């Protein structure tokens, strides 16, 4: 397990709104996050 | 000696509203020296329409 | 008219309540019988918060006392201020928990929650705007660790807006009283991390240190320890009971002290704590009040904040003259000690003021602090829990009453999470 | 005829209102009961027809523990009981609690009392709003008030007097959220907004008065003297009278920028003012020193764009015009190129009234400037630098989003001020 | 309001402060309980440079009284002026350095320094502005010298710019009270020269004479002698406490006297001293004060000015006095014996004058002088210490306590440098 | 048209150059990539990759590899950044007689290429140390060659002179004396700048305790920007590069001018002040702002290029230059009546995004030459005598290819320089 970021995790949850505590555990699990091609010259 | 010896300290239980805002003296009230006298009535919209 | 219902659970909570209800009985001026033989009028103005009213001037405290065995409640009834509590708000069973969170949270405990929930309903509905409930326990027992959290859960299910404040006496670092305390605690945090809006960690070890290094006291008793918890239980609800310049209730303190959701463990601490022979030698000025309420030796918890970084700080100052020295000496701190204050949050201190001084003292202050140093508390609790679950010690007791071993691991999870969740915000 | 209703919202507005109405009760001869022991009071006080002058104000707060003090103390029988509006729980330092969930149950009581005052009044000139940005009901309920104060009264004047939250010190932590969210809402619903500070009135009391360790009441005595001098010529006879509508027509060039400062000149204590002459040139030079303005912004960084000078007592137009001509010459004070005159002087004959228990002497000459500058743009950038960096990982927004707002409100409140942080240098260039 | 914090170290320092804090209390007007029953307003205005303000009037002193034994720290707490020192400004251990510089500086004396710096930081930041520190101790023990030199090296480190007065009690030539005396003396002087700005040398033997040959008692004691030591200390910082006609400080003192950052060992003294039989018989005037000012018999150290040569000389005067007579006579004593004054400094004397003398005195003054007569003091300690270090005596009470052998031979190297520093201005 | 080729040899030169190529960039206006969103210091390929005009040299890699991977790596075309295998030890013998030979062919060939793409070189700009190895040997080779190769073209050289008591290498004393006997007849002008003095300028003035190497370099940057600002930007009394030599070097072997910037102010002290053209001047002739430790008093002045910059009128300069002559202190020599060349560009001293310098609108970079470098010369000469007295660290310099006689040759040579910076000053009869 690559641990958790916990910064975008809490940021990404509060986008929809996870104010109350007991609802935040449900969104804790489901939001699991860890030259030019041709040119001239000269 | 006023801050060495405390006051009689009946003001232990009193809020900042009571101490800072007492009843002002009746003689410290300001007279309105530069104002318009009302015994000549002020210009009011006499049209009541 | 906001009111705070008290919920003392477990021997430890019934001894923290004995003192709190005696401390709040002086602040307002209520004698044992229940009448008001006080002086000022700002003492019976906000009695509604921690006091109901009956015949004449009786003020029966709004408290539902809880204990699995009927011995600790009995001591209270037959004590100095025991004829003040309503005999019916004393909910006790017959058997106990035997230091077993299992029993308290699953067996003998869910057989009492019904009667305790009935009274917390007859003392909550019997009031209008309820600031919120409030619990005093000792994570490290059975009633206080289990029933305590069983109640803390079934009260947030019915009243899910009121402020669930809890004053938990977390297991001490070294001082060990109960041997199966690692488990009880490790299994009682997963609940206090998602069913409280403001939990306080008041370890008993820190308490002894403030009654030894600061308040030079040869023989500290549990009453002195309890006094230091009650004093810091009356300052957080002080601007709700007495007039103030910058008021601050129990929500206007969470709002500005709980950074992100989960994190909600706070380290309390008093301010005007001096000795007895050194009481008349120290001028009680605002400078000489912040110096102590931020010094680590005063922290009423065992997680020196130096090792961490305060995510927020509060200061429910109580006293009169205090409106320029307060702020000037509150920005000063955030400026000198500048590494013990996170940067992702500009201002970090919530100042408040109650113009009514604690009887005797001219000025006091209470510091609720959310350092990421509380991540140590859980760390030790886990290092110890993990040491016993490995060689399955005592598990038999817990697994028997009714508890899979998965629950235990799930607990170590929630905890280890909080520690890492904290570490990141640091 | 020349009435104005002062709406005091927040515990900041209550303690402002207690000091403002204490001064007004001594300026006009209204003892704290309400009955006089000559017609200059209609602007602030009403009449019952029996001597009972009732103040033309409403005191509104979501928290009862501060509004019940004036319901108990000295000025108990002065205020009409239904003009003191109280709730049952505070907003608790939240814009969203004050605007959405708990501010909705008292605003219909508040607007009922405003309509009762407005119907009593005939020549209503302008509402006065007293609050603080750092509070919950001072930023949330105040914002919700003007959204429904504007529809009921249209183009009526609304003079704001808000406590800007302090630049370098503070008293709250979630107050950047309470400071961004209300200046989006109150930007299109306020004709003038007077910016004042805690720590910049605080620096005035410490070095320019002798009184060290002052309280909120020492700040609010200065607050009362400003708003007394703001509404000075409306009540008393004067050589050059200024109206409430005279302020916005002569201070705000564009509707997006309506933030004049405030400065009171002769703030000198009783012993020290007995020892110095207080000529008109000497007091107008105090208003332009950087350490006398009540917002901690240096005007040397900015540029003056409009100034409205007020004068009280024994001032003559000869001394005033020589004083205005002198201050134009100095290069440390810069006006913007599209503002060649930049002055509005107003003379009232009545000297300011001393308060027993105050911190000021008996003075005969006083100045109250309202000078908006470009130097407020550093106050927005500093307060946004402690907002956008604090908003970078959604610090305290869980107390706001799902309890009656959205995340997109934060995304448009800072971006609105980003336009305001773009608006002020367009003036400067 | 410039702040002086006083420190005591050991049994010598505690007895000095026991006999000093009574002089200031009886002079400023502070009673045994701390309440200011003064007789005039011109004692209370600068009560700040000393005793700190605490509610009730209590002017609690500002002094960290330290000691490694729980013996003398009690003598003070239980005496005439004992209930004045904050009952926590007393840091007392229980072991005792035991007349050894080693365990007083490295092993047992290094555990108590955290308890002192927690106290020193506590009460030196509460003042508005700190003028500097001051400390009194004896070089002859292990507590005043061992932990005193560790404390003085610490408080210099965090506060470098502050001025520092140290009143060392140097050994006596003839009668010594310690067999390991030149061990605790030399290794203390090494810690003293780069960590101080000015140092006064106090001698036990030299002050025995004054109470017998000048004050004329058959039984002079420590209590009768520490009053003399406390007299000059209350006599140095007077212009910080009281006004006057030519005011100075601890820095106008410091700049005029020590020319080079190593040559800061001075000559303390107290002018108006005479027996109780010449009480109403003597005119306390300037010719009767300045004549005895420069005499070798009125010197609080074992030095003779007649064998050495002064570098800079100094005095502060007290009381209502004209001073043309301390501008002529201080010029006469500068000019009558130019053999004892240095040639390359044109003006050797400094003058400063206060307006209040101590209570019981009508016009007083104290003495200070930088001299090359500290040379014979340090070489006597040097000849006494090298005569024992060659035979490796008493080293195992200095080596087995965590101290290497090398700082012993560095201790003599530094003092041999300093005696040579006073050699170049001998003539 | 006007063109200048810059060679950065040794970590010193290279590092100082990273600063110069960041400064010169923001000024002209080319993003690190060298593309804009012929210039007397930059060139231009067709597409638009404004390329630079420098050849970074260093036997040891690292240093220049950080330039071939850093943000400014899409500029200096590979060929320019010439590194080496290694063996860059503090040995003049290893940089001019050993691990230098195997690179002088490449470095010289590149200098030739940029000279062919050029169209009127006004001179070269070699950035070097003065107490190491590659910068005390590889640079003697570069000068020895350019002399023959590019015949006579003002080869100007910026240098970091050894300190008076804050040095690094223990061999420093040697290297310098052995890099004088050579780079004393080939360099047309060598602007010496110490490191100790620059630290103090960042302590007393810039009030930025903790000077690193990045900061000490940025100072040399703005100085070299001035010396080379009268070629790129316009300006009134403009200077060039061929006249600096005719207006500063008295006799042939006295070509070692010092350096001093004028408005070295920090980003926290420009609250409203702007040191005028009469202050910056009387500030550069101050015995403390000199960027090289050499009390300009223990020695007379022989010349001084008071190059100015930004808003500066051609009269304030005259008044100031004269004021300076009056001051008894400033003692100019007898054979130099005039001794006060000037110059004025218009480009306001640029600002490095993230530097410790503010936006000053005037700056004088004095390039004076005083008979006071004698003390620094005398110092390094004694700091060499003791070391040689006991053939110290000679075992190394003798093995990498050299004799035990080059030392005494360089000594007789440096001894002469002392007698020259002496007879030149004994007045006249
Ligand atoms: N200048 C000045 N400001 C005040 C005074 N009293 C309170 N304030 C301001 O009030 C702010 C804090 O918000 P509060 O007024 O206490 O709270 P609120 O506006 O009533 O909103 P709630 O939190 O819901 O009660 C502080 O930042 C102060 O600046 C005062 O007397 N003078
Ligand atoms: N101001 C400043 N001086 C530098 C910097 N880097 C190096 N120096 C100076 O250069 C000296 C050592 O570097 P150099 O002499 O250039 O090294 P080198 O020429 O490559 O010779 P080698 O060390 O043998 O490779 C030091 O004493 C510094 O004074 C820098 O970044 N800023
Ligand atoms: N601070 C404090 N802690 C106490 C007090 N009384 C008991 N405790 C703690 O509470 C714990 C015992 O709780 P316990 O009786 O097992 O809870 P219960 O069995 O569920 O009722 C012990 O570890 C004590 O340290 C007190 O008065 N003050
Ligand atoms: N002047 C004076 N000297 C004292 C007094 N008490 C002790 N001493 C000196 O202190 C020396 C002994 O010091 P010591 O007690 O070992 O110091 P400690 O290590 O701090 O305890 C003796 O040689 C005395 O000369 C006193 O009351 N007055
Ligand atoms: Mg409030
Ligand atoms: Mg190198």
């Amino acid at each position: 397990e690559l641990t958790r970021n916990y910064i975008a995790m809490n940021r990404g949850a509060v986008k929809a709104g996870l104010v109350t505590a007991r609802e935040n555990l449900h969104y804790r699990q489901l939001n699991d996050i860890r030259l030019p091609p041709n040119m001239t010259f000269g | 000696k006023q801050k060495w010896l405390p006051p009689p300290e009946a003001t232990l239980r009193e809020s900042i509203y009571t101490s800072s805002y007492p009843r002002p003296p009746a003689g410290a009230m300001s007279r309105r020296e530069h104002a318009i006298p009302v015994p000549p009535p002020r210009l009011q919209p006499v049209p009541h329409f | 008219m906001r009111e705070i219902v008290h919920l003392q659970a477990g021997q430890c909570g019934n001894q923290i309540g004995a003192k709190f209800w005696e401390v709040i009985s002086d602040e307002h001026g209520i004698d044992p019988t229940g009448t008001y033989h006080g002086d000022s009028d700002l003492q019976l103005e906000r009695i509604n918060v921690y006091y109901n009213e009956a015949t004449g001037g009786k003020y029966v405290p709004r408290a539902v006392l809880v204990d699995l065995e009927p011995g600790t409640m009995d001591s209270v009834r037959s004590g100095p201020f025991g004829q003040i509590f309503r005999p019916d708000n004393f909910v006790f069973g017959q058997s106990g928990a035997g230091n077993n969170w299992a029993k308290g949270h699953y067996t003998e405990g869910a057989e009492l929650v019904d009667s305790v929930l009935d009274v917390v309903r007859k003392e909550a509905e019997s009031c209008d705007c309820l600031q919120g409930f409030q619990l005093t326990h000792s994570l490290g027992g059975g009633t206080g660790s289990g029933m305590g959290t069983l109640l803390i859960s079934k009260i947030r299910e019915e009243y899910p807006d009121r402020i669930m404040n809890t004053f938990s006496v977390v297991p001490s670092p070294k001082v060990s009283d109960t041997v199966v305390e690692p488990y009880n605690a490790t299994l009682s945090v997963h609940q206090l991390v998602e069913n409280t809006d403001e939990t306080y960690c008041i370890d008993n070890e820190a308490l002894y240190d403030i009654c030894f290094r600061t308040l030079k006291l040869t023989t500290p008793t549990y009453g002195d320890l309890n006094h230091l918890v009650s004093a810091t239980m009356s300052g957080v609800t002080t601007c709700l009971r007495f007039p103030g310049q910058l008021n601050a209730d129990l929500r206007k303190l969470a709002v500005n002290m709980v950074p992100f959701p989960r994190l909600h463990f706070f380290m309390p601490g008093f301010a005007p704590l001096t000795s007895r022979g050194s009481q008349q030698y120290r001028a009680l000025t605002v400078p000489e009040l912040t110096q102590q309420m931020f010094d680590a030796k005063n922290m009423m918890a065992a997680c020196d904040p130096r090792h961490g970084r305060y995510l927020t700080v509060a200061a429910v100052f109580r006293g009169r003259m205090s409106m320029k020295e307060v702020d000037e000496q509150m920005l000063n701190v955030q400026n000198k000690n500048s590494s013990y204050f996170v940067e992702w949050i500009p201002n970090n201190v919530k100042t408040a003021v109650c113009d009514i001084p604690p009887r005797g003292l001219k000025m006091s202050a209470t510091f609720i602090g959310n350092s990421t140093a509380i991540q140590e508390l859980f760390k030790r609790i886990s290092e110890q829990f993990t040491a016993m679950f490995r060689r399955k010690a005592f598990l038999h007791w817990y697994t028997g009453e009714g508890m899979d071993e998965m629950e235990f691991t799930e607990a170590e999870s929630n905890m280890n999470d909080l520690v890492s969740e904290y570490q990141q915000y640091q | 005829m020349r009435e104005c209703i002062s709406v005091h919202v927040g515990q900041a507005g209550v303690q402002i209102g207690n000091a403002c109405w204490e001064l007004y009760c001594l300026e006009h001869g209204i003892q704290p009961d309400g009955q006089m022991p000559d017609d200059s009071f209609n602007t602030f006080f009403s009449e019952t027809g029996a001597g009972k002058h009732v103040p033309r104000a409403v005191f509104v707060d979501l928290e009862p523990t501060v509004i019940d003090e004036v319901r108990t103390g000295t000025y108990r029988q002065l205020f009409h009981p239904e003009q003191l509006i109280t709730g049952k729980e505070d907003a608790a330092n939240n814009y969203a609690r004050g605007h959405y969930t708990i501010g909705k149950e008292l605003i219909d009581l508040v607007l009922d009392r405003i309509r009762k005052l407005a119907d009593q009044c005939t020549g209503l000139q302008g509402f006065l709003i007293f609050h603080s940005f750092g509070g919950g009901t001072g930023s949330g309920f105040t914002s919700l008030l003007m959204e429904r104060l504007s529809v009921d009264y249209g183009k009526k004047s609304k003079l704001e007097f808000s406590i800007y939250p302090a630049p370098q010190v503070s008293t709250a932590v979630v107050e950047p959220y309470n400071s961004i969210l209300t200046t989006h809402t109150t930007l299109e619903h306020s004709d003038c907004a007077f910016m004042v500070d805690n720590e910049a009135i605080y620096d005035i009391c410490r070095r320019n008065l002798d009184i060290e360790r002052p309280t909120y009441t020492n700040l609010n005595r200065l607050i009362g003297q400003i708003v007394s001098s703001i509404t000075a010529s409306l009540r008393f006879d004067g050589a050059l009278n200024v109206d409430l509508t005279e302020f916005q027509t002569n201070l705000v060039p564009y509707p997006r920028i309506h933030f004049p400062l405030a400065t009171y000149a002769p703030v000198i204590s009783a012993e020290k003012a007995y020892h110095e002459q207080l000529s008109v040139a000497e007091i107008t030079n105090a208003c332009f020193e950087p350490a006398n303005q009540m917002v901690k912004c240096d005007p040397r960084h900015g540029k003056y764009m409009a100034c409205c000078l007020l004068y009280r007592g024994d001032v003559v137009p000869k001394d005033v015009n020589a004083a205005i001509a002198t201050i134009k010459t100095k290069r440390t004070i810069q006006f913007v190129d599209w503002c060649p005159t930049g002055f509005k002087v107003g003379i009232n004959y009545q000297p300011p009234t001393v308060v027993p228990g105050g911190d000021l002497a008996k003075v005969q000459r006083a100045v109250c400037m309202l000078s908006n500058t470009t130097a407020i743009a550093e106050a927005w950038a500093r307060l946004d630098h402690k907002f956008d960096l604090m908003y970078a990982k959604r610090a305290f927004v869980h107390w706001y989003v799902g309890e009656g707002m959205e995340e997109g409100e934060f995304s448009e409140a800072r971006e609105d001020m980003a336009a305001l942080e773009k608006d002020y240098e367009e003036v400067g260039m």
